[PDB]
């Protein structure tokens, strides 16, 4: 159980970020599904990608390449 | 030409009498041509990605698996696998 | 004969053989891609024209139409996710009524 | 001495859009990659690989939050609410 | 003695009515010459002196009435999320900014 | 001025398929300004096609490219 | 093993539009990121396009044509403009 690892300093500290000013107190579960629906998601292709490849090891080529099939293009990692 | 025979030999297999109009075959057509569209050119990444100048069966099946949802990969995947072994066998 | 026969499908195989060979996807084709790609296609025809046939025999007609096409893919979870930016001519929508406006 | 409620909100508001680090603590996170990893078993990873995810995860739940709160002020409420999400998610295509 | 009509229709009644007929049906809902007329006048912005196919046409109208159906569709939600009956323009300009217009 | 051609009661019949029970009267111009955007940027692009095949005639296949790049495919006319 | 990069050019850029100016390790890297990527976009659009025409051979027309269909506003304009610049002191 290491989805109770987001801590709720760390979902109030994203909030803020997104411009938030007040929170409500059932907030976290729903974020701690909808993190855990979008890592399942590209975990699941990276994964694809690396047993396709033939490798042991996931590298980070492989995350990039799933999250452009998504439609995310993150820079900075190659 | 299309595939509008090749449909209606499909679909006589799994309704015998029935009908469908034209404005439907195209439809087909146009989603034959766009479910090949993508799963070629996705192999086609597939197989820059490890530097190999041939598509395999294996690139299209890591590219069915890429982009189907799983019940229907699934399925797909078997049905490939099972056309691929009548080929040679 | 045809490789169709020998695969037992129904899709050509050679068709799709000439289209890889011919859409610039890469130098070389094995022998099994079109055939695989040829039953992957066979099936997703199947499953849509089945769910289109059931669609079409509840409402008491023989032919298939757009709107039953329509009601197919859009009445099953998984096509509806593969099709979702996808739309059909003279294909029209889903009925529904939200709660909150019936008396 | 005290801020009255929602000053030190506005407070972390503009210090957190000013500056740029991640806000996900690393151990957490990797533990929970590997957990949810399990998919393929006995699996390796490069520490980029964590990085990368890191990075995309926070970028998507502040996107969200954004529309989130969009919502929440459109409702003409100030806390948001589980439902603003939904809404949000729900109009975002997902 | 005088000839008394029965009764009015409560309102909302006949709006739900129609908002079955129209659900029912899947036809053209736009008058085809003015969107024609309306076409060709944005176009010439382009290129001068075009010319068009009549399919070309019928596939602007389509894909303009999903757009506008689904644009729609996202906005009454907007709008019952207000907790309003009415559909208001703010309620789709939210739905295009959250959307990403 | 043939905007306005796009009737009231043509955008009352819209909003009818798609669900509206009550309709309010700024609504309808607020369409016309969407749709005539819309409008303009496919008809640019299908234009931009037409030119680069050297047509004067618009094809119904460069309304369909066009529509596939905004990222609406469209099933029929192909 | 030695592997391409577009670092010194984009250096080289840098130091005519800004004569004192540096540039992060970071930010070299997200600079290759954002050439490969436009890059890959221009280079697909012309093949569809080369496609579309049944043409073999990709000219500076059909890259002209998908840098017009990519670019948005004035911004595509200017891009037309240095590429035939460009060109024309080419072929001279």
């Amino acid at each position: 159980d290491n989805i109770q690892g987001i801590t709720k300093p760390a979902i109030r500290r994203l909030a803020r970020r997104g411009g938030v000013k007040r929170i409500s107190g059932l907030i976290y579960e729903e974020t701690r599904g909808v993190l855990k629906v979008f890592l399942e998601n590209v975990i699941r292709d990276a994964v694809t990608y690396t047993e396709h490849a033939k490798r042991k090891t996931v590298t980070a080529m492989d995350v990039v390449y799933a999250l452009k099939r998504q439609g995310r293009t993150l820079y900075g990692f190659g | 030409e299309s595939y509008a025979i090749y449909v209606y030999k499909v679909l006589k297999q799994v309704h015998p009498d029935t009908g469908i109009s034209s404005k439907a075959m195209s439809i087909m057509n146009s989603f034959v041509n766009d479910v090949f569209e993508r799963i070629a050119g996705e192999a086609s990444r597939l197989a820059h990605y490890n530097k190999r100048s041939t598509i395999t069966s294996r690139e299209i099946q890591t590219a069915v698996r890429l982009l189907l949802p799983g019940e229907l990969a699934k399925h797909a995947v078997s049905e490939g696998t099972k056309a691929v072994t009548k080929y040679t066998s | 004969k045809t490789r169709s026969s020998r695969a037992g499908l129904q899709f050509p195989v050679g068709r799709v053989h000439r289209l890889l060979r011919k859409g610039n996807y890469a130098e070389r084709v094995g022998a099994g891609a079109p055939v695989y790609l040829a039953a992957v296609l066979e099936y997703l025809t199947a499953e849509i024209l089945e769910l289109a046939g059931n669609a079409a025999r509840d409402n008491k007609k023989t032919r298939i139409i757009p709107r039953h096409l329509q009601l197919a893919v859009r009445n099953d979870e998984e096509l509806n996710k593969l099709l979702g930016r996808v739309t059909i001519a003279q294909g029209g929508v889903l009925p529904n009524i939200q709660s909150v406006l019936l008396p | 001495h005290r801020y009255r409620p929602g000053t030190v909100a506005l407070r972390e508001i503009r210090r957190y859009q000013k500056s740029t680090e991640l806000l996900i603590r690393k151990l957490p996170f990797q533990r929970l990659v590997r957990e949810i990893a399990q998919f393929k078993t006995d699996l390796r990873f490069q520490s980029s690989a964590v990085m990368a995810l890191q990075e995309a995860s926070e970028a998507y739940l502040v996107a969200l939050f954004e529309d989130t709160n969009l919502c929440a002020i459109h409702a003409k409420r100030v806390t948001i609410m589980p439902k603003d999400i939904q809404l949000a998610r729900r109009i975002r295509g997902e």
